[PDB]
Order: C-alpha cells, then sequence, then structure tokens
C-alpha cells in the first residue's frame, strides 16, 4: 500500500539544526509532489510548502521562508525537511503529505509525523 | 484557530445517530474559486486522514456517512449517523489563486453521551 | 489555472 514513514522524535536546543526524513513506498516517488505541514502541540495544521519530486525544486509558504529546507534523495524514495537555527516556537509535529494527482493540492496519504521539541529552559 | 484563513466553528456537537454539518468559510480566491476543497479528520496522537477531496469526493474506505458540498465561498462537511468514533478534530483546506494551500482552524466535534 | 505542483 502507499506508505510514508518518517524519522523519529527529536529534542534540540535553540540554534541547532535538525533534518527529518519521509520515506515513501507503494507508488512511484517522482510521479507526485510532497507537501510539508506543521502542527504545534494543541494547535492547528499549517501548510509549509511543497517540493516537486521531478525537479527537486521547493516552494515555501511565506511563513516558512528562510530557515526551512525541503530536499530529496530519490535513489531511496525519501523527502527531507531541515530546520536551521531552531527556535522555541519550532516545537511541533512535522508531517510529510503526498500530493494526490493531478495537481497535488489534496493530501491523500500522510506520514505518521515527527515531533521536534526545542527546549528553552523554561 | 479563529484567525485562520478559512473560518470553521471551533466546536460542534451531535448525539449518536444524529446528522451534523460543519462549515468552512473562505473567499472567491479559494473555496469559492476552485474545486480543491479537502476535509481531514484527526484523532488524538494520529496524523490527519483525508475524508473528502475536491469538495465532495470520498477516498475509498471512507464511510458514506461523510459527505461534502459548497455554496458560494462556504464549504460544508456533513456527518450522518454520528458514531462515538467520529469525535475528532476536522480541518478544511483549499487551493488559492496565489498558488498556496490554506487551512481552516479546525473544529472539535463532540459526540454527546458517546 | 490551478498550478500542477509536480
Amino acid at each position: 500500500q502507499v506508505q510514508l514513514v518518517q524519522s523519529g522524535s527529536e529534542l534540540k536546543k535553540p540554534g541547532a539544526s535538525v533534518r527529518i526524513s519521509c520515506k515513501a513506498s507503494g507508488y512511484s516517488f517522482t510521479s507526485l509532489s510532497m507537501n510539508w505541514v506543521r502542527q504545534a502541540p494543541g494547535q492547528g495544521l499549517e501548510w509549509m510548502g511543497w517540493i516537486s519530486t521531478k525537479s527537486g525544486d521547493p516552494t515555501y509558504a511565506q511563513a516558512f521562508t528562510g530557515r526551512f529546507v525541503f530536499s530529496l534523495d530519490t535513489s531511496v524514495n525519501t523527502a527531507y525537511l531541515q530546520i536551521n537555527s531552531l527556535e522555541a516556537g519550532d516545537t511541533a509535529v512535522y508531517y510529510c503529505a503526498r500530493g494526490q494527482p493531478p495537481v497535488g493540492w489534496t493530501f491523500d496519504y500522510w506520514g505518521q509525523g515527527t515531533l521536534v521539541t526545542v527546549s528553552s529552559g523554561g | 484557530g479563529s484567525q485562520s484563513a478559512l473560518t470553521q466553528p471551533p466546536s460542534a456537537s451531535g448525539s449518536p445517530g444524529q446528522s451534523v454539518t460543519i462549515s468552512c468559510t473562505g473567499t472567491s480566491s479559494d473555496v469559492g474559486g476552485y474545486n480543491y476543497v479537502s476535509w481531514y479528520q484527526q484523532h488524538p496522537g494520529s496524523a490527519p486522514k483525508l475524508i473528502i477531496y475536491e469538495v465532495s469526493k470520498r477516498p475509498s474506505g471512507v464511510p458514506d456517512r461523510f459527505s461534502g458540498s459548497k455554496s458560494g465561498n462556504t464549504a460544508s462537511l456533513t456527518v450522518s449517523g454520528l458514531q462515538a468514533e467520529d469525535e475528532a478534530d476536522y480541518y478544511c483546506s483549499s487551493y488559492t489563486s496565489s498558488s498556496t494551500l490554506v487551512f481552516g482552524g479546525g473544529t472539535k466535534l463532540t459526540v454527546l453521551g458517546g | 489555472d490551478v498550478v500542477n505542483q509536480n
């Protein structure tokens, strides 16, 4: 079946980087886009942007421009999200979500989520 | 949630077996402009699950108790025959003419006496 | 008019 399996939880301090993976199986990886969605604990879903698995080119939502990087390793069917210069407010579950054909704006299959926790000391 | 691009009521309620409808208000540049409105169901600790796409289509395996429609700039999800397991958060989304996706703020659906 | 993401 189609499955998106993400890497495990992360616990980081402000200023650090983290790279999260999303490994796709059960369909041709480069045939469909990948979207990224963030959800802070207790809060709603936020669209971060998408990456084309044909070109590798990422398009970021306005709120996610600068510190966030979408990338791929197509040889292992994997999409990655890196967050640089982590801040306390980056604590969230990050989901990869497949762009359903034809255009990718319906998210038909979701990864299980990766919790990134940034500890501030208080 | 109340400041989201698409507006959903923060909460909704029904009783077992009842039908309930929840709305998702956008603009003519998104819900009212295109037929790429989706609804996602999310249980605690789980990823969102697609339940309605392209306004009214249902993925295989999703019960026909879930249905979607829109009128003007407002999309609506209806859950008929409410079951205890339908208690969850529901999010709408839409494509926009800016080549973005917007989300609603989510509705917590409670099943009274579930 | 809808952008094809991929």
